[PDB]
């Protein structure tokens, strides 16, 4: 109890895959000191045609040109700060290079936890029932099939899952009949290949977990919402009111819950035709953005990401077969209040990420540390004359979501 | 993006201020590779030419 | 030390006395620089080849 080794014992580490897979190309060095507190990108255009049998018709009802935007902003500071006594610190730690190791890992872990929360809060698409886990090959093939069905072409599509589910897929792979390479690989190393079912599958232990939130009663819409393109051309979000809920409960709908509209179906975006899931048409779904409570009378005002545009003056921007109107029937996926760790699937051009460099603080010594391409700025000072040293680590992220209709959550289904 | 090799070799009793350094490494390999050779046997100006 | 409600530091002078011999060695090398030389053999054209 007197001799002490200098070498710190090994600890536990998470993994960093989400920041690697997300898009870091378009938004990089664009939030400068001149741009401001936000930056915007453009949106593609869409057109519709007419069907008439005559040619000298130079005067008719033409199209219209509407320009959209996608805005990306900055987030809050990721700060870790310690106060200590420099003598007890430097008994065995000179230059404070030992405290560095478990700090950058904490910073990047929190960064990816926030990124996963943001992605699962802003994703729109949903698949499978939340209860059932992933067990078979169709559970991972369906994500790529649905992504191809919607119509996304330019980009690359990825899916991320927990360690146990991969194990089950490798176990199922061990039972193959003719591929010796796959059978031997799964038998020995229990690792699944890269291209699994047409989509790149990834294994991650660091993944956010969420709670459903209590709800009860056959919900239904009350007032017809506004889902025109002139309204939703800048945010792709819309606010809707729900009636017929439970009398008065706090936290009726949490952030990330999926609300499904039964009688409004998805559309193949280019050809503007309904989608058939082999046996039954696919219904529309949206994601709750902010926590919503319920007041007396069961009125819930909720903001959803992903909009069912049915503009009647600009048909070219439709994305749903029929307009949702008052008296429709809606549901909420999952059970009452369980906690689960969802699985993600997304396109490359769904959510971006960036970092903002920070200038050195005046008359205070500082340094910069790089970790997975993220620069953390550390400042040291000695305010207070009671051997009170203070070191602070700072990093500033920036987020942007391009199109909500290119990602979401997926589970297994019975 | 810029991802750099991490060694944590320096900063050992040293103050760092330059955030504009990225460490890139050249990697050397030696292999035994089986190559086919051609033997030109022109009689004029030396015969064997491998 | 704490030293009556302050943080006055110890004086740490520096008298470099170990660099003289290193400088002497470096100067001795730079005075007589050396390079690679190719020596001939016991053949007719080895001299021209080495040249």
């Amino acid at each position: 109890s007197q001799i002490v080794l200098k070498k710190f014992l090994p600890g536990f580490m998470s993994d960093l895959v989400l920041a690697k897979t997300v898009d870091r190309q378009l938004l990089a060095g664009e939030i400068n000191s001149s741009t401001g507190d936000s930056v915007s990108f453009k949106r593609p255009h869409q057109f519709s045609s007419l069907r008439t049998p005559t040619g000298d018709i130079s005067g008719q009802n033409k199209n219209n040109l509407i320009s959209g935007k996608a805005t990306g902003r900055v987030g809050n500071y990721i700060t870790v700060a310690v106060e200590y006594q420099q003598l007890e610190e430097a008994i065995k730690l000179n230059q404070l290079e030992e405290i560095l190791a478990p700090v950058r890992q904490r910073i990047v872990t929190d960064l990816e936890t926030e990124l996963a929360h943001f992605m699962m809060n802003n994703g729109a698409l949903s698949l499978g029932s939340p209860n059932t886990p992933i067990t078979k090959w169709s559970d991972v093939a369906q994500t790529a099939s649905f992504l191809k069905d919607l119509g996304v072409n330019e980009g690359e599509n990825y899916a991320v899952m927990d360690p146990w589910s991969a194990q089950r897929l490798a176990d199922a792979q061990t039972g193959l009949h003719a591929s010796d390479q796959l059978v031997r690989t799964a038998w020995e190393n229990a690792q699944i290949p890269t291209n699994f079912g047409g989509i790149r599958a990834l294994m991650s232990n660091g993944l956010a977990s969420r709670t459903q939130g209590a709800f009860g009663g056959t919900l239904t819409v009350k007032t017809q919402p506004t889902v025109t393109y002139n309204a939703v051309k800048d945010s792709y979000q819309f606010t809707v009111t729900l009636t017929g809920a439970t009398a008065s409960v706090t936290g009726f709908l949490k952030a990330g819950d999926q609300v499904k509209f039964t009688n409004t179906y998805w559309l193949q975006q280019q050809t503007k035709q309904a989608l058939y899931n082999g046996a039954t048409p696919i219904s529309f779904t949206a994601t709750v953005t902010a926590d919503a409570n319920s007041d007396s009378g069961g009125d819930v005002t909720v903001t959803l990401s992903g909009v069912p545009i049915y503009d009647t003056t600009n048909p070219q921007y439709n994305s749903v077969s029929r307009q949702v109107e008052a008296g429709d029937a809606v549901s909420v996926v999952g059970t009452a209040s369980q906690t689960m760790k969802p699985n993600l699937f997304y396109n490359k051009f769904f959510c971006g990420l960036g970092s903002i460099p920070l200038p050195k603080l005046h008359s205070i010594d500082s340094a910069v540390a790089t970790y997975e391409g993220f620069s953390i700025r550390v400042h040291k000072y000695a305010d207070g004359d009671a051997n009170v040293q203070k070191m602070r680590f700072d990093l500033l992220p920036a987020y942007v979501c391009f199109n909500p209709h290119m990602g979401g959550q997926f589970f297994g289904n019975p | 993006p810029t991802s750099l090799d991490v060694t944590s070799m320096t900063s050992w009793e040293y103050n760092w201020f330059g955030a504009d350094v990225i460490y890139i490494a050249k990697y050397y390999e030696v292999r035994k590779e089986s190559v086919d050779v051609i033997s030109y046997r022109h009689p004029i100006t030396g015969e064997i030419a491998t | 030390t704490k030293l009556d409600e302050q943080f006055e530091k110890y004086p740490k002078f520096e008298i470099n006395k170990v660099a003289t011999e290193l400088n002497r060695i470096i100067a001795e090398y730079r005075n007589n620089r050396i390079t690679v030389k190719f020596r001939p053999g016991d053949r007719e054209a080895s001299e021209e080849l080495a040249n």
